This record gives C-alpha cells, structure tokens and sequence, in this order.
C-alpha cells in the first residue's frame, strides 16, 4: 500500500510563515487530488483546503482567504503549504491525505472519500 | 459543522446509531457522507464510502442510511474494540467538505 | 453536459437594460463533451452500408 510523508517539527513565534511538505510515495502524484485538514486539540477535523496536482488550481476555506496558500512541485512529486500570520491560537494537528481521481469529465474535487492518511505533523506556534 | 452527540453509551451486544444532522442545502441535495474511526492515540481510519457503502475489506458491521437532513452510522453490537471518536464529513456548500466534531463511544 | 458549476452577474449599463455575463466558475476545469454507445453505432452504419 501506499505511505504519504509528512514533514518534521516546526516551532516559531506569531508571524511564521511555516511551510508544510507531504510527499507521496507509492502512487503517481498527479493522479489523485490532495486535501488538507487540521485537528486542533479538542476540535474535530476540520478541512484547509484541495488542491488539483495537474494543473495546481486550489480552493480553500473560508475563514482562510489570505492566510494559507498551497502550491505544488511535480519534479518531486510532492505538495508545500504556507502558513501566513500564524497566531497562538493556531496549535493544531495538521494531516496530510489523498483524494479523489481527476477526472475530465466529472468534478469529484469534494468528495469527502479520503481513503489514505498521513501520520500528523504538530505545529507550535508561541 | 454537522450537528452531532458528542458521546454515545451502550453495553456489548446492543446496536446503536449515531445521527448527524445539517442544513437542507448540503445535505439533501447530495449523497456525499462519510464516517471516519479515530481511535485513541492514532490516525484517523477510513471505514465508510459513500453515504452508505464500505471500502475495500472492510466489515459490515456498520452500515448508513440518510434521512430528510440527517444520517446515521447503523452500528451493530458493541465490544471492547469499539472505544473510539467517529467522525461525519459530507459534501459542504459550493466545492468544500463539512465536518463534525465527534462521537465518544463509550463501552459500558 | 457542460459539467462546471458556473455562477452569474449581471451589470447595468446605462438606463433601463442590463447585460448578462459569466460571473465565476468556482475552482474545477471543465470539458463539453457529448458519449454515445459505439455498440449501437457500428449497428448503424454497417445496417446503412447494407442498403
Ligand atoms: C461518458 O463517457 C465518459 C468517458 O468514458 C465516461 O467517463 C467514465 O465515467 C466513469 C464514471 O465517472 C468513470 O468511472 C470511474 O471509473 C474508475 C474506474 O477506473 C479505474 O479502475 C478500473 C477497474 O477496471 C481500471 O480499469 C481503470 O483503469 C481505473 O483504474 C473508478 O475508479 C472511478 O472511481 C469511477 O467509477 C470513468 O473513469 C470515466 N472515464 C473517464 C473519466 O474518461 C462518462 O461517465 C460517460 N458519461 C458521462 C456522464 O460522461
């Protein structure tokens, strides 16, 4: 089966600017779409944001719009985030998934279908 | 953020449902839910497809149904290794995903 | 089908009539595209062929 990579520690101050990788490794990065999610300490998960890895288009949350921004790099094979204007009430579990098949006939970017995780990356932001 | 029971009880052998309930709008007009297993200390765990289909060997203990603006998770008789947070996502407004808070089994 | 979920807006140009135009297509990529059964296409022409 497959087993996504995730990034390491991340301890700064308000004001970041962390950058999040998932690099995938058993499937063809530009095959299945990305989603984002966070589960703060306490809260449920919440979603970030999908990304489509062929042509990097993006939507994200709306309580995000300025804040997170996503971007991919094919040559790898693997996904960045960046994180702007991180505050201490952002301490949360950041996870890392795979998401539905692009497609070019039908939209299944939405699909809550998330069938593989990551292990979760902790972010301290204090 | 479909509307859920933070907690369900229940003795082994006893078949419980845990419902969540949202807007008409993102509900109704898709059948797009899922239900997602965290057990204590660990990743989340992919059980439930589509609003009530099962993945790839999985068992089929657990099943759904969804009704008017709710859904529930047809559970079956309950164990010792049912002791864990359930999650709900379905299908959110535009081109986004909603989900719940959480559902604490507890195994009495 | 024209799969894309595409929104509208509307502006006002000068009095009275409006124009209408394409507002936004919220974050998918679209493909017109028209499927017909082969099977029941190589029936026809051949039938055609026939007479
Ligand atoms: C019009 O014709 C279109 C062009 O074929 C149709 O597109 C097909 O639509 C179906 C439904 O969306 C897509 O189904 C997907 O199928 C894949 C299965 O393929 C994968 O697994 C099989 C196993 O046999 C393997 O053979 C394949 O290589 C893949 O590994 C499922 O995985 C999906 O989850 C989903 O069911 C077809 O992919 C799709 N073909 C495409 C995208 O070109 C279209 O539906 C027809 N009608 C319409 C509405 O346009």
């Amino acid at each position: 089966q497959v087993q996504l990579v995730q990034s390491g520690a991340q301890m700064k101050n308000p004001g970041a600017s962390v950058k999040v990788s998932c690099a995938p490794s058993g499937y063809t990065f530009t095959d299945f779409y990305i989603h984002w999610l966070r589960q703060a300490p306490g809260q449920g998960l919440q979603w970030m944001g999908w990304m489509n890895p062929q042509t990097g288009r993006t939507n994200t949350a709306r309580n995000f719009q300025g804040r997170v921004t996503m971007t991919r790099d094919t040559s790898i094979g693997t996904a960045y985030m960046e994180l702007r204007s991180l505050t201490s009430d952002d301490t949360a579990i950041y996870y890392c998934t795979t998401g539905g098949w692009i497609s070019l006939y039908y939209d299944s970017s939405y699909y809550p279908n998330f069938d593989h995780w990551g292990q979760g990356t902790l972010l301290t932001v204090s | 953020a479909l509307t859920q029971p933070a907690s369900v009880s229940g003795s082994p052998g006893q078949s419980i449902t845990i419902s969540c309930t949202g807007t008409k709008y993102d509900v109704g007009s898709h059948d797009l839910v899922s239900w997602y297993q965290q057990y204590p200390g660990k990743v989340p765990k992919y059980m439930i497809y589509e609003v009530n289909k099962r993945p790839s060997g999985v068992s089929n203990r657990f099943s759904g149904s969804k009704s008017g603006n709710t859904a529930s998770l047809t559970i079956s008789g309950l164990r010792a290794e049912d002791e864990a947070d359930y999650y709900c996502c379905s299908f959110g407004g535009s081109a986004t995903v909603v989900c719940g808070g959480g559902t604490k089994v507890t195994v009495l | 089908t024209r799969p894309n979920n595409n929104t509208r807006k509307s502006v006002r140009i000068g009095p009275g009539q409006t124009f209408y135009a394409t507002g936004d297509i919220i974050g998918d990529i679209k493909q017109a595209h028209c499927n017909i059964s082969e099977e029941k296409w190589n029936d026809t022409l051949q039938k055609v062929g026939i007479e």
